[PDB]
RNA sequence: GGUUUCUCUUCAGAUCGCAUAAAUCUUUCGCCUUUUACUAAAGAUUUCCGUGGAGAGGAACAAUCUGAGAUUUUUUGAGGCCUUGCUUUGGCAAGGCU
């Protein structure tokens, strides 16, 4: 399956199951087992092949707003026929157009995150979790593990001044500075430059527009200028390169937003993946815990992240075979 | 054609197609290396403000 | 300035020379690194910042030594200044009891310490040029300006050796003969420092009397310099000195929502905002602030933890300020692990520094 | 091509032999697009006469031959 | 739509697989082919350093 | 400040100009104003150091 | 890295990652920050070649 | 064009003799030519006596004829 | 100077896999009458579901397509001509020449 198509399809499915519990007055739960122990396996031709299937979930798509994905969004093979999009019937590599990624990126807003950089994951990253397991201290929001390993005059009270506590975050961030015997420690990334990305609401605003959320410049000694129109008037047929080209399109800001779209949504071409091989809600537990949570979902976050760190740690480069 | 700014104040000596070499203060020049050199003395006479063309100036040097 | 101080120690005393070879390797490979061995056998490293020193210790633990080496707590280093003048016209004399030197230590002015440290004024100038510098903008007397002999613990350090002696101007040829040895005694005294072995700064050392025998010779051949050191130490003792703490300047690129949270972490770490402004042409804010260097240990880490890494701070050594506590109050109770309050801070700082390498106690009449 | 190679090697010492026989050998100050180029410390030997050491000599296409130094590889301008 | 039109307006010829690339390395290649090599920095550090 | 003390010829390149464009979406007049203010503050800092 | 991509013909930056040519210690790659300064000697052409 | 490229290839593979208009018959490797016949010759002995010049640049007005 | 697709062979050294399981063994544990079945950490290997590059064969559709291919400044007439030195006979080393 193609990853943004599959993700936007499941975001739509999420929207209609939200609608179905929010709109159905009385849901009826299903019997288990659906057949009795005396009920035999029925014949497909006698029961199912001769009858018509009922309706699937299948939201109506906008002819105006969901225009490129309007036809093939609910196919098992959406664009396998189209040679301009895929290689053919193997359904291996997809090569696409910007407005359908804009439409799918708009449609998949429920499952997708809103973060723009890894600076949100300051010490909540995989290198920090490897450091936390290898040195056997943990964040209260972070998962816990087994100990990996299982008099000093530096511990003299008359040579130690205590002003601020040297907590977990400090020893994680500077392990050679703070943790004696640092073994198998994975150093974290430092501060990337912060993404300050303007997000537009309406296409009425231009793609080169001063956002009032940006603080104003308030800019405040002469310039080395030549003689004004006394020498070097420009000749005939000299012009800016794209003077004939217009300034911006409505899909220009869509492509600007698609640049800061996440990893399955900032791509024009790629390979299709197995739907077992695509983890859809990985971002939902790869973020922090939200507010108002009970104990059980935070333990759920910690255990899911714990096995995610274990799977990331036990990755090996595969052999030839 | 581009040596006028280096000798816009200093004196230069250039040899014309006649073989006469004149040293004088180049005050102005044209785009085809036709340099008007004021107070030009040819090696002995005086040519005044002499516009020596680029094809005429086979050899030249900075005298002043 | 390499101001952060860390003690370091190998687990194995058999592998103690190997980490010493690695210490020469990291001191060779790093320009601003300072490696020292104290009287207690401890190895004190002075560095710029915590990330820099963690990189140095990582290089030592991985490449330059294969030995696992214990690391103590990071602290800072201080200087020594004074508040009031020396209340006694205090003296010492040579081991051959002929040359008697009397001198007092007093606080310096505001811009003089940073001017000498930035070499705005030099001893390489003319004495009249130095007097014009001290008389135009610092409004000194010309006699006090021509009385200036030497600057601080090193080349152009922030102590001013004023030699204005009308009782000893009757033998000013002998005074100029012993002037150089007085200069090395003053340089050695301000280099060592008798409080907790820190460098002496912002002190004007005014000489009052010099009862020196004519042509000391045998007692002038290496005895004036410890006599002048005793004079500097003894004049520093009753001059009510204070410890002198470096401060750190912090510049913060922050989103505008968590500004009160940054203020809360500043209240937690005793920091005060110089100025907060929005960035011109950017929606974020820049916060300029000042913090104690002791409280600056991972203020960036705590701020990124509180602001989820959105607020990013960078700090530098900026300047020095006095510690508000008193170092020489023997009546101050000090707990060895509880964080002391602000009047008890400097007392704890001098006790632990004196316990770190030498004798813990301090005597105000140890020399004189 | 050759003008680009002269502009690239217009700092080294070369000899420019004019059509009048004046051979100016010295360091190149700057090579223009045309043959009028400025040289530095050129010992301009005259036609069957002595040399004159000119610190600034600007050349018209009278300069015919150009004996270039060895500061030019085969793929330096290729 | 108008990217090969812009390419011909800049006088740049590119293949179809370069137009089928993702946006950031394609934009890096477009800016590299537009500005050539780095020469303003060379003039910056020769004429003024 | 250290270049003023070390007395070396300093030229300035303005990097990451795409953050004004793709990431900030500035008007060309406002981007020119920001760059001119950057040049003005660098010139003022050179004046006062 | 852009100057190395200009000069060295076979050395190109990958699409996913930004390479760091001067950062040659492994600690710089681990931390994701420049640590130790690096000299490079190269032949560079200007606009005039 | 193609004839100049063939003459440059013959000069690279052999000793080409170019007799310029300044009476300079140079036998050697002509490194490059031009559209204005700005010819650069690498290690060519020119007779004005075949004195060897390591790199000689000549103009098309000052050149007359070439040969392989 | 086709494409799609299928099969086989070969190299898989890239996150071969923007995914992730299991097994054995060497051990530490948790549990603990004992046997599998156990708990979670490490080391040592493996297996499975996938994967990339190359080549061959086959099939169906393009059936070509796709490439490659002047006078007027400074890059062409200021062109001719003579004597002495040398003729080294293509004219050369010096002078007055238009």
């Amino acid at each position: 399956v193609i990853e943004p198509v599959y993700i936007s399809q499941w975001g739509s499915m999420w929207i209609m199951m939200r609608r179905e519990k929010r709109d159905r007055r009385h849901f009826k739960r299903m019997r288990f087992p659906p057949f009795d122990d005396e009920e035999p396996p029925l014949d497909y031709a006698d029961n199912i092949l001769d009858v018509e299937p009922l309706e699937a979930i299948q939201l109506e798509l906008d002819p105006e707003e969901d225009a490129p994905v309007l036809d093939w969004f609910y196919d098992h093979q959406p664009l396998r026929d189209s040679r301009k999009y895929v290689n053919g019937s193997t359904y291996q590599r997809w090569q696409f157009t910007l407005p359908m990624m804009s439409t799918l990126y708009r449609l998949a807003n429920q499952l997708l995150t809103d973060l723009v950089d890894d600076n949100y994951f300051y010490l909540f990253d995989l290198k920090a979790f490897f450091t936390s397991k290898a040195l056997n201290m943990a964040i209260p929001g972070g998962p816990k593990f087994e100990p990996l390993v299982r008099w000093n005059e530096f511990n003299d009270i008359n040579k130690i001044i205590i002003r601020q506590p040297i907590r977990t975050e400090y020893k994680i961030a500077f392990p050679y500075l703070y943790n004696n015997l640092p073994h198998h420690v994975h150093l974290t990334w430092y501060h990337t430059p912060n993404v300050v990305f303007i997000k537009t609401e309406d296409p009425d605003l231009p793609a080169f527009y001063f956002d009032p959320l940006i603080n104003p410049i308030s800019h405040r000694s002469q310039e080395p200028l030549p003689d004004d129109d006394e020498e070097f008037e420009l000749p005939e047929f000299v012009e800016p390169f794209l003077k004939d080209t217009p300034l911006y399109t409505d899909n220009t800001a869509n492509g600007i937003a698609l640049l800061w779209a996440p990893r399955p949504f900032n791509l024009r071409s790629g390979r299709t993946r197995r739907a077992l091989d695509i983890p859809l809600v990985k971002n939902w537990y790869r973020e922090h815990c939200p507010a108002g949570q009970p104990v059980k979902v935070r333990v759920s976050y910690q255990k899911l992240l714990k096995y995610y760190v274990l799977n990331a740690l036990k990755h090996r480069p595969p052999k030839a075979q | 054609s581009s040596k006028m700014l280096q000798h816009i104040d200093y004196r230069m000596r250039c040899i014309l197609q006649d073989g006469r070499i004149f040293i004088g203060t180049f005050k102005a020049f044209d785009k085809h290396m036709n340099l008007i050199l004021c107070d030009c003395d040819e090696f002995k006479r005086v040519l005044g403000l002499v516009l020596l063309r680029g094809e005429n100036l086979v050899s030249m040097t900075v005298e002043g | 300035t390499s101001v952060i101080k860390i003690a370091v120690e190998p687990v194995n005393p058999s592998e103690l020379p190997k980490m010493l070879d690695g210490l020469r390797k990291v001191n060779k490979s790093y320009p601003s690194l300072t490696t020292k061995v104290e009287e207690s056998g401890e190895h004190v490293i002075l560095g710029t910042g915590e990330l820099y020193l963690d990189c140095v210790m990582h290089d030592l633990r991985k490449m330059y030594s294969e030995i696992d080496i214990k690391v103590a707590d990071p602290v800072v280093t201080f200087c020594e200044t004074v508040v009031e003048t020396s209340s006694l016209k205090c003296f010492a004399e040579t081991p051959n009891k002929k040359n008697k030197i009397t001198m007092i230590a007093e606080p310096l002015e505001k811009g003089l310490a940073e001017d000498i440290e930035n070499e705005v004024v030099q001893i390489t100038w003319n004495r009249k040029k130095l007097g014009e510098f001290f008389q135009t903008k610092y409004d000194w007397d010309l006699l006090a300006a021509r009385s200036i002999w030497a600057f601080g613990p090193d080349a152009t350090g922030p102590n001013i050796l004023v030699d204005d002696t009308l009782p000893s101007e009757v033998d000013k040829a002998l005074l100029g003969s012993v002037k150089d040895s007085i200069v090395q005694g003053f340089q050695w005294g301000t280099r060592e420092g008798p409080l907790c072995d820190e460098l002496i700064r912002n002190v004007k050392f005014k000489i009052l009397d010099a009862v020196v025998a004519q042509e000391p010779l045998h007692r002038g051949g290496g005895q004036i310099i410890p006599t002048a050191r005793r004079v500097v130490y003894s004049a520093f003792l009753m001059a009510t000195p204070r410890l002198m703490e470096p401060y750190y300047f912090v510049e913060v690129q922050a989103p505008a929502d968590c500004v009160s949270a940054v203020y809360t972490v500043l209240a937690r770490r005793r920091g005060h905002v110089t100025q907060d402004a929005p960035i011109p042409g950017s929606p974020l804010y820049t916060i300029k602030a000042f913090i104690p260097a002791i409280d600056s240990f991972g203020f960036e880490t705590d701020l990124r933890t509180h602001t989820q890494g959105q607020a990013f701070s960078l700090s530098v050594f900026h300047h020095w300020q006095i510690v508000p506590g008193d170092p020489l109050d023997k009546s101050i109770v000090i707990r060895p692990l509880e964080p002391q309050p602000a009047p008890h801070l400097a007392r704890e700082f001098m006790i632990k520094t004196r316990r770190r390498k030498g004798l813990s106690e301090d005597v105000s009449i140890s020399k004189f | 091509k050759l003008v680009r190679f002269l502009m690239k090697l217009s700092h080294e010492t070369v000899t420019i032999e004019l059509k009048n026989g004046t051979q100016v050998h010295g360091t190149i100050t700057g090579v223009d697009v045309s043959m009028n180029t400025h040289l530095k410390a050129v010992k301009m030997t005259l036609k069957n006469r002595e040399p004159v050491q000119l610190e600034t000599l600007s050349i018209g296409n009278n300069i015919r031959y150009f004996i270039l130094p060895d500061s030019l590889p085969l793929d330096t301008l290729l | 739509t108008s990217l090969p039109r812009t390419l011909d307006e800049l006088g740049i010829h590119l293949t179809k697989e370069e137009l089928k690339l993702n946006i950031r390395p394609l934009l890096r290649l477009v800016c590299k082919k537009f500005f050539g090599e780095f020469t303003g920095f060379v003039d910056m550090c020769v004429q003024h350093i | 400040k250290h270049a003023v003390q070390e007395r070396l010829a300093v030229t300035v390149c303005i990097n990451k100009i795409d953050r004004l464009i793709l990431e900030l979406k500035l008007p060309p007049t406002d981007a020119y104003y920001k760059l001119r203010h950057i040049v003005d503050e660098v010139n003022g800092l050179i004046s006062m150091y | 890295d852009c100057l190395i991509e200009q000069t060295h013909p076979e050395i190109r930056k990958r699409y996913d990652q930004d390479l760091c040519y001067t950062d040659i210690l492994f600690t710089e790659q681990e931390r994701g920050v420049g640590i130790k300064s690096t000299p490079v000697t190269v032949v560079l052409p200007d606009t005039k070649g | 064009g193609p004839l100049s490229v063939l003459t440059q290839s013959v000069k690279n593979n052999t000793q080409v003799l170019i007799n310029c208009r300044n009476n300079k018959k140079l036998l050697g490797r002509v490194k490059a030519f031009d559209r204005h016949c700005n010819m650069v010759l690498e290690n060519v002995k020119e007779m004005w006596k075949d004195r060897y010049i390591s790199k000689m640049f000549l103009r098309g007005d000052s050149v007359i004829v070439v040969l392989r």
